[PDB]
């Protein structure tokens, strides 16, 4: 019984999310895991840099990029036009199970709390907070996030968005090309009222 | 049917092809800068004749910038009578006041959002 | 089986609360959300400002405001006493029930973890965090938030309290004359050990 | 069924921890909580100060201390080895039940999402954030933490590890020798993925 | 019975009345710096005979301030043998130490809690 | 078996004991700047004859400072082909650069934890 889980499985074999734009393939390996908790749903997501040029950004004083998340009337993740390229699925163990998800609209960030083209609620459409990206030196260098609730669609097909963007600007980046290697964010959990099943 | 239309407020999802079979469908997206409003669809099919069915970008309204009410004994008004990006927001103070902060600012697209070219102005006594 | 939600509903459609006292009649529109999850309890909450009056705070260099939450011997809100003007209840999709409310002690702040009338242990009554306003140019301005579980009683009904406070003061107010709108705070969600049923 | 949480019980009698080395005899009280939510576990955690020495850090401008806690293959306490020195166990009211602990695996950090020895995934073996010892004068006092989830074991019998530590170093103590009383953290909760069972 | 008497650290929930039929209960809430302390009653009703049911106000204590020990080498002392705001807290240094920072604090209320007016002071060497 | 033998890099979990008896068992544990690599053992019993069972410390190996690239147009070298604390790094610019922020860093353990005395130098022009 872990139909409560959807969830991209624990660290992929290979990349499944193109986070840049400047790119094509699968840059990175974006895990996430939303919960159903109550008239809630709990999201756990942070980012695993695969590509070397990701990977490069760390040695940079002022990046951002974003990762769209579009799903349909039933809750399926829209692949083409989405970042995470490959579908989400109920727990089994530490990986994604293989078939029909059972009550995804349940997971989807719902219309009423979250509306569309409402712009006297749009404010009401953001969630924030922060990650850390752990440098080489041990320091922890905090990435800013902002959280986009479905407000936008993208098109005829888009009935649910989720849009995860990190971000920083500092005087120094988080490393130097000497001891750049990978591109990690720390577990950012943050919460929703999600739609009826 | 050969390469589906081309629009001005929504692309192409995926790379085009020069021919295409009959019950073949193509799907568009607001460009970066637009986004959806029901009903219009944003994708056709290619009918039997090799002709794809009628298709708009009507669904996809530009981003506009946030609202501006009158600052305080002044006067805001939408030179171009709309807030959508491309277009400008426009400031005459009222009769025995003067404008400070210059008195034009463009609603611009910047990435996928667009934002006021700067901060309104005030009205001070005179 | 939602009765592990007992929350305001989403959106409501006149306001629910009443947090400015220089007010009468509900000013804003406060949602809550009480999940039972394990032998804690996961608060979810933010506030809609809907009177034109605490809408205008956002054009203030520095505020406060308080949302006063008091429970009875069987965790029944305290509507005379309480900002929520208006009672609790368990999920029925995006609204509050209509009936009984099953366990309602069970969201209630635990009084073994948080005690009343103990100096010696005040301090373990508090909790803390931040929240974002959106604002107009879209920039994300930090609210601080305190929140004190039932530390002092109002009299002899109040058998739990809950009490947040949002606040701000910096050199800028968030906003400004003519593109101040609507107050909103983001979701903010905090956790404690739960009065067991 | 209260067997998703594997906690330390509500405010014990005794101080059940010692987290200082130049320590003995447990000088604190460390409250624990891990539910199982999802594929996920909801860690909730903070301490209470109990001993004289402990309480007197809060008069110290610079400041760190570090509770390990270790878990063997079955998701069992090793209490010599670790900081908590008295086992978790299920949740029975507001204190540990006394039995057998179903499925304790389940609640260990994952060695799939979070590894041991692999230092091309070492940035991913961390959690950060903040809490906030609530001083005398009322003021919000914030303390920084860091957790480390099982990165390195300490022997053969070290099957999963967390490893939480609190830490501040500014200008001023929060506190000073008049003042001064017991030290407490507020709870900070985070989120990790779950071993299997 | 008429208008619920009224009291000094307790106060009416609710606007009052002129008149109130028997059987009726009004209640009462600690004021604003007064907090409860269990078992004596906030409410009452009005019996029989028009005449509310004995009631006090002695549930609802005052707000007090924080602890302060003896600054070392000195004696801190409330003055008022009490921390509750309205009262004051004196500090004298012992004999061969000289205070410095001034020696009276006053805990006073602000808003919804009692607090010092001030920092204690410190004693050193002379 | 008398009092179990110690070790460098992992010692006696609990305090040490005069005399054992057959079947005890007695654990060790990595020390405060190593750690533990399968599947070697770190625990041992008193056998039949009072002498403790074959038991080493190789279970636990140092921490290590984090990996560091040559710098741009010159060469970083693991003097002591070890990036393991108690060692050194070495940098040598290529031919037509100089180096600047000198050129040894020392892996040293601080604490619980293995690193560099300092940070990477860089090569310039010439
Ligand atoms: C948005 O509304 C504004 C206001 O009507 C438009 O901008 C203004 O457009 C006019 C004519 O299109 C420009 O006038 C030109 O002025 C020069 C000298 O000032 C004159 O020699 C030319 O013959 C011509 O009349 C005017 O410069 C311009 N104002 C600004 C701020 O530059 C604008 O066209 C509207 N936007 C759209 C997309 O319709
Ligand atoms: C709290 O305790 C303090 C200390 O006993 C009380 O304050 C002090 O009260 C006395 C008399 O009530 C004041 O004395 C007056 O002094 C003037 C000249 O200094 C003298 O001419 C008058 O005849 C009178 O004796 C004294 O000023 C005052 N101390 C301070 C700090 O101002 C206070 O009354 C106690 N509070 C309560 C509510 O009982
Ligand atoms: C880590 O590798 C370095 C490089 O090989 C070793 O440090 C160097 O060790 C040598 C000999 O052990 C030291 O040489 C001495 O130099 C003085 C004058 O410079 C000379 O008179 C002596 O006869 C001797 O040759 C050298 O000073 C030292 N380098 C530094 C940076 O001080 C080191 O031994 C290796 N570490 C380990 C644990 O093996
Ligand atoms: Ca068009
Ligand atoms: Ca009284
Ligand atoms: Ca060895």
């Amino acid at each position: 019984d872990n139909i409560n889980t959807l969830w991209t499985g624990v660290n992929p074999t290979e990349a499944n999310c193109q986070i840049m734009n400047s790119s094509e393939s699968n840059d990175c390996k974006l895990i996430l895991t939303l919960v159903k908790t109550g008239a809630l749903v709990t999201a756990f997501v942070y980012v695993i840099g695969v590509s070397n040029n990701f990977n490069m950004l760390t040695t940079h004083r002022n990046i951002n990029f974003t990762a769209e998340l579009f799903f349909d009337s039933t809750g399926n993740l829209l692949t083409r036009l989405s970042s995470l390229k490959t579908p989400l699925n109920h727990k089994s163990g530490q990986n994604m199970a293989t078939g029909a998800i059972t009550n995804a609209k349940g997971f989807m960030p719902s219309t009423t709390a979250y509306p569309f083209n409402d712009n006297s609620r749009e404010k009401e459409n953001y969630i924030y907070g922060t990650c850390y990206y752990t440098a080489s030196d041990r320091t922890a260098f905090p990435i800013d996030i902002s959280v986009m609730l479905n407000r936008r669609a993208i098109n005829d097909e888009t009935s649910y968005c989720i849009r995860i963007t990190w971000s920083w600007n500092t005087g120094d980046a988080p490393e130097v090309q000497t001891s750049a290697t990978t591109l990690v964010t720390s577990p950012f959990t943050f919460y929703y009222i999600r739609e009826d099943d | 049917c050969e390469e589906p239309p081309t629009f001005e407020a929504m692309e192409l999802i995926g790379k085009p092809k020069p021919y295409y079979e009959i019950g073949e469908r193509v799907d568009y997206k607001c460009k970066k800068g637009y986004f959806y409003i029901p009903p219009l669809a944003t994708h056709t099919i290619c009918d039997r004749n090799h002709t794809w069915l009628p298709v708009s970008d009507d669904a996809c309204y530009r981003e506009t910038c946030p609202y501006i009410r009158d600052p305080l004994n002044g006067q805001a008004v939408p030179a171009n009578g709309t807030y959508e990006f491309g277009y400008q927001m426009h400031f005459i103070c009222n009769e025995g006041y003067y404008l400070i902060g210059e008195e034009i600012l463009y609603c611009e697209l910047k990435g996928s959002v667009a934002i006021w070219s700067g901060k309104p102005p005030i009205c001070e006594k005179v």
